[PDB]
RNA sequence: UAGCGGCGAGCGAACGGGGAGGAGCCCAGAGCCUGAAUCAGUGUGUGUGUUAGUGGAAGCGUCUGGAAAGGCGCGCGAUACAGGGUGACAGCCCCGUACACAAAAAUGCACAUGCUGUGAGCUCGAUGAGUAGGGCGGGACACGUGGUAUCCUGUCUGAAUAUGGGGGGACCAUCCUCCAAGGCUAAAUACUCCUGACUGACCGAUAGUGAACCAGUACCGUGAGGGAAAGGCGAAAAGAACCCCGGCGAGGGGAGUGAAAAAGAACCUGAAACCGUGUACGUACAAGCAGUGGGAGCAUGCUUAGGCGUGUGACUGCGUACCUUUUGUAUAAUGGGUCAGCGACUUAUAUUCUGUAGCAAGGUUAACCGAAUAGGGGAGCCGAAGGGAAACCGAGUCUUAACU
């Protein structure tokens, strides 16, 4: 039994070309080139799920280090001061409090001062 | 024992022939083998040898900026090759006597459980006519059947050619696939006696 | 059971290795035959008993013996398949009809394979020491 | 077609009851005066094929 | 397997058995008696078969639609529901199909049998000389001159002639077996250019023949020879009368046919590469596999009186394609212009091992008879016992003078 394979292949190519929808030049419109870009996009996607977590921590720490030095404390002392006062509040929130509620944030730095 | 639908007589048929555990694998293998036996398998493509053409090199080995070719007939080319060309082959496969009998014994016993096996006394149409056979099955409450008979009547045979869902086969010539395929199996008292002796 | 409802026993079938079908197959690209060399090539591999040009075992060892012709036309009859002929007479032509020994077998011998019941007079046939003890203990007198 | 037995191997080996093969020893044809009697005595009997080179024999003669 | 074999690669019997099919005779010649068995013709007899053929059953109404064979509801023929056609899928509209009948004429068969023409059966005689064999040189036998029988012979020689000879695998002798040196013989067996019929777990236009089409054509070659590409409007041509622009053009736009004309002949479907037109956002101080995580704005949708999706992506952290081959490749090592199609672990038989199913000290048939995937047919094979080079012995046996 002969198996003509024109229907299946096109659906495989068309599936990947849909994933390349947006890319520049041949990347969007040429399977042979697209397929590389789509894989590489996956490779980078797998990687940057790990970097998302690194970058945001840096970003928060920068905000906390910025907001602390407003009140007269360096990040290194602040966090140690919180950990000596046994405060479990993370960077994500400290950074979010540091931006939104300054009047609130001040009390955390005043608490870290005590230790 | 096996009761009838127009007598209620106790036909004491053997235990191990019509009352054994349904072995699925054996039956499957035997019916698959029976199917495989039906194939004629008459087909052929032509290898690079068998294709019409010359054995000349289309262009020389080197110099020309092209992929080295040896003949027009090579399967990577168009219009000739088919790498592994099939030849007319025999797909039929061996089945062991005891396995074929064991499978028939296995399937024919399961019809007694499911009540597809409708054993009867004398079963024969009056004259060689389909209209009578078609009408008499409406009384018997049947449609898709394998009417197995010991004494194969030409009257009954001729009357069941044109009927699609009815099939008339001799007790000697029962098959694995047929007993499974059809919705009911009408066996004659003589046919049961013949098949009992045949399968043993 | 209907024609669709049937299925094979789990462990009966096992698909088959399909070479050259992508990475996900496992085998695929160099279908389980590594990179390069005589073994990797189509029609590859060496002949039987070839040890890379070193003198093969079947040549560096000396040939011996000779094939006996008398050994071809002699059988080793079991004591178990003795009483399967004609009551208790087992010469040669009688034993030959029972299909215990081949047609072209003149000489033959009965050995201690175990179990006799009936008295069998073993005429015109070579018989073993332990078999002679058994066959007579059953009842039948030899020769 | 049927497999052809490597005849040379058929004449040098013989299959024992378990499955392994007996063979005659080398170094017992000529140049024997210089060889000690203890060697020539030990080489006289038939000997079993080793584990390493069993598969090479099994392939050479598939019909034993 | 036995053998053959630089005893390597490899080559590979016969006896005996089971089957298919069976059938035997003429000459190297003389008696009585002779057409009577036999065939080889001219034929004669039906039975035919074949090359033309004939009949050949029984359905209607509604619903959807361009169209009914469809759905829905009630009928009826069936020794005919093989199959093809008909405006969509038809047992009953058509051609067929099963079944019953056919040949004026030519022929291919199987039996009567008039017969130019041929010899019965039967005693006897005969039994194939440059032959068999031998030397030399080659070849054929599974058998490569080997210890090499057997047959065929180029060459040189040479019996007995059935108290004779041939053969029985160097050779010899006893036994057994046949009768060379002259002929003719059906069936089982091999094949398919060709003629039918029928069947495909065969292909469906880059497949299948090289060739679905005016293909062994166009074209290429001095020639032998090589050798393409190219299928489908629609149910029906109803193939677009007639106007408008244009060159009494190409090409279009209306009108008209049709169910439909992005079905209008460059004609079913009409993908991708590739090339456009218009809408939204971004884009002319900005460096790199062009993405990826973060992310403002802007443009669009939904329901709510607040949030999401989609397109876009200013700016910004990280980020040197894929394949191959390699100790190692962003590599300036290999391969790819892109897309579509095709393109590579197969098939047969033997063999060992794993799983699985059957039956079990048994298992199992091969060819073949089979109207046949049954059932016969166990010829065989393999196993249940091995040791020995082998005779031989055998739960032992080999080794050895013998084994603690
Ligand atoms: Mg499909
Ligand atoms: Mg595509
Ligand atoms: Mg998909
Ligand atoms: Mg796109
Ligand atoms: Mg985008
Ligand atoms: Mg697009
Ligand atoms: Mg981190
Ligand atoms: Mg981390
Ligand atoms: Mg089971
Ligand atoms: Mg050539
Ligand atoms: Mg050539
Ligand atoms: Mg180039
Ligand atoms: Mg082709
Ligand atoms: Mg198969
Ligand atoms: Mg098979
Ligand atoms: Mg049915
Ligand atoms: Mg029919
Ligand atoms: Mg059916
Ligand atoms: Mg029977
Ligand atoms: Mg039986
Ligand atoms: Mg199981
Ligand atoms: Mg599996
Ligand atoms: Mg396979
Ligand atoms: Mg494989
Ligand atoms: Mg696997
Ligand atoms: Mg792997
Ligand atoms: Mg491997
Ligand atoms: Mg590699
Ligand atoms: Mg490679
Ligand atoms: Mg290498
Ligand atoms: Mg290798
Ligand atoms: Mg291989
Ligand atoms: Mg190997
Ligand atoms: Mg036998
Ligand atoms: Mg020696
Ligand atoms: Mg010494
Ligand atoms: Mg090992
Ligand atoms: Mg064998
Ligand atoms: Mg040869
Ligand atoms: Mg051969
Ligand atoms: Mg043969
Ligand atoms: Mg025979
Ligand atoms: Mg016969
Ligand atoms: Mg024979
Ligand atoms: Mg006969
Ligand atoms: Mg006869
Ligand atoms: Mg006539
Ligand atoms: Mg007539
Ligand atoms: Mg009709
Ligand atoms: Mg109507
Ligand atoms: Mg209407
Ligand atoms: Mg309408
Ligand atoms: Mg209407
Ligand atoms: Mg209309
Ligand atoms: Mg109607
Ligand atoms: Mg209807
Ligand atoms: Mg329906
Ligand atoms: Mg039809
Ligand atoms: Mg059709
Ligand atoms: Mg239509
Ligand atoms: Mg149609
Ligand atoms: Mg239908
Ligand atoms: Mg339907
Ligand atoms: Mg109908
Ligand atoms: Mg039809
Ligand atoms: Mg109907
Ligand atoms: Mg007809
Ligand atoms: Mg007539
Ligand atoms: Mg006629
Ligand atoms: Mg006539
Ligand atoms: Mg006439
Ligand atoms: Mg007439
Ligand atoms: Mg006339
Ligand atoms: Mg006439
Ligand atoms: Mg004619
Ligand atoms: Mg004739
Ligand atoms: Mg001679
Ligand atoms: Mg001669
Ligand atoms: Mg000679
Ligand atoms: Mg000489
Ligand atoms: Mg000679
Ligand atoms: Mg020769
Ligand atoms: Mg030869
Ligand atoms: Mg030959
Ligand atoms: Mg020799
Ligand atoms: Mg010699
Ligand atoms: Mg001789
Ligand atoms: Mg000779
Ligand atoms: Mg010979
Ligand atoms: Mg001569
Ligand atoms: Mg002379
Ligand atoms: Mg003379
Ligand atoms: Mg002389
Ligand atoms: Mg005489
Ligand atoms: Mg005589
Ligand atoms: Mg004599
Ligand atoms: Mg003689
Ligand atoms: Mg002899
Ligand atoms: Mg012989
Ligand atoms: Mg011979
Ligand atoms: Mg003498
Ligand atoms: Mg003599
Ligand atoms: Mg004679
Ligand atoms: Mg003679
Ligand atoms: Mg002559
Ligand atoms: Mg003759
Ligand atoms: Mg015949
Ligand atoms: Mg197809
Ligand atoms: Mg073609
Ligand atoms: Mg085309
Ligand atoms: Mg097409
Ligand atoms: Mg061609
Ligand atoms: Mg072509
Ligand atoms: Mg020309
Ligand atoms: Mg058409
Ligand atoms: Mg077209
Ligand atoms: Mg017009
Ligand atoms: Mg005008
Ligand atoms: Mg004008
Ligand atoms: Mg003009
Ligand atoms: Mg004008
Ligand atoms: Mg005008
Ligand atoms: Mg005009
Ligand atoms: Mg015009
Ligand atoms: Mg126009
Ligand atoms: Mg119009
Ligand atoms: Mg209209
Ligand atoms: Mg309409
Ligand atoms: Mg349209
Ligand atoms: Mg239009
Ligand atoms: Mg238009
Ligand atoms: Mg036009
Ligand atoms: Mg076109
Ligand atoms: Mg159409
Ligand atoms: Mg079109
Ligand atoms: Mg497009
Ligand atoms: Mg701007
Ligand atoms: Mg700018
Ligand atoms: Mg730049
Ligand atoms: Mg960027
Ligand atoms: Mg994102
Ligand atoms: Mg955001
Ligand atoms: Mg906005
Ligand atoms: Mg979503
Ligand atoms: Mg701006
Ligand atoms: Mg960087
Ligand atoms: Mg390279
Ligand atoms: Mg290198
Ligand atoms: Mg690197
Ligand atoms: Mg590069
Ligand atoms: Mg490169
Ligand atoms: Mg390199
Ligand atoms: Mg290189
Ligand atoms: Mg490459
Ligand atoms: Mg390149
Ligand atoms: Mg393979
Ligand atoms: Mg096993
Ligand atoms: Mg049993
Ligand atoms: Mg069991
Ligand atoms: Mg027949
Ligand atoms: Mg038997
Ligand atoms: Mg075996
Ligand atoms: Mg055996
Ligand atoms: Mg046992
Ligand atoms: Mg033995
Ligand atoms: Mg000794």
């Amino acid at each position: 039994a002969r198996v003509k394979r024109g229907v299946i292949a096109r659906a495989r190519h068309k599936k990947i070309l849909k994933q390349a929808k947006g890319y520049y030049g041949a990347r969007s419109r040429v399977y042979r080139v697209a397929f590389q870009a789509v894989i590489k996009a996956g490779q980078y996607a797998y990687r940057d799920r790990r970097q998302r977590k690194r970058q945001f921590r840096q970003l928060w720490i920068a905000r906390i280090n910025a907001a602390a030095r407003q009140n007269g404390i360096s990040y290194s002392k602040f966090i140690n001061g919180l950990k000596k006062a046994s405060v479990e509040i993370d960077r994500k929130i400290l950074a979010d409090i540091a931006v939104f509620d300054k009047v609130a944030f001040t009390a955390l730095v005043e608490k870290a001062k005590a230790a | 024992e096996l009761v009838l639908k127009d007598a209620q007589s106790a036909l004491t048929v053997s235990e191990t022939t019509f009352g054994r555990d349904f072995n699925e694998a054996l039956v499957h293998q035997v019916v698959v083998a029976y199917a495989a036996g039906a194939r004629q398998g008459t087909r052929a493509q032509k290898t690079r040898a068998e294709v019409t053409g010359s054995g000349k090199k289309p262009w020389r080995q080197k110099g020309t900026g092209r992929a080295r070719s040896g003949s027009i007939k090579s399967p990577i080319w168009r219009s000739g090759g088919v790498t592994f060309a099939a030849r007319p082959q025999d797909h039929s496969q061996k089945v062991n006597k005891k396995m074929y009998r064991g499978a028939l014994k296995s399937i024919l016993s399961e019809l007694v459980r499911q009540d597809r096996l409708i054993v009867v006394e004398k079963f024969s149409v009056e004259a060689p006519k389909t209209k009578l056979l078609a009408q008499k099955l409406k009384d018997m409450a049947l449609e898709d059947v394998l009417i197995i008979t010991g004494e194969l009547d030409e009257n009954l045979f001729l009357a069941a050619r044109n009927l699609h869902k009815v099939d008339v086969r001799d007790a000697t010539g029962i098959d694995p696939v047929s007993l499974i395929a059809f919705d009911k199996v009408v066996m004659t008292a003589d046919a049961v006696k013949q098949v009992e002796e045949m399968l043993a | 059971m209907r024609l669709n409802t049937l299925s094979p026993a789990e462990g009966s079938k096992k698909a088959g290795k399909r070479l050259g079908r992508g990475i996900g197959s496992g085998l695929g690209k160099t279908g389980g035959r590594g990179h390069k060399g005589q073994k990797s090539r189509s029609g590859g591999g060496v002949r039987r008993g070839f040890e890379g040009g070193q003198m093969p075992l079947y040549r560096r060892l000396p040939k011996f013996g000779f094939t006996s012709r008398k050994a071809a036309i002699t059988a080793e009859i079991r004591l178990s398949d003795l009483a399967k002929v004609e009551g208790g007479v087992v010469d040669l032509n009688t034993l030959k009809a029972a299909n215990i020994i081949g047609i072209q077998i003149e000489f033959a011998k009965v050995i201690l394979a175990g179990e006799v019941t009936t008295p069998v007079t073993v005429r015109g046939l070579r018989v073993t020491k332990g078999a002679r003890a058994a066959i007579e203990a059953a009842g039948g007198k030899i020769e | 077609p049927k497999i052809k037995t490597v005849r040379g191997a058929a004449k040098r080996f013989k299959k024992t009851g378990k499955g392994g093969f007996k063979h005659k020893h080398a170094n017992l044809r000529h140049i024997l005066t210089k060889k000690a009697t203890k060697r020539k005595r030990h080489l006289r009997p038939k000997a079993m094929v080793s584990k390493g080179d069993l598969g090479l024999v099994i392939a050479c003669l598939p019909y034993a």
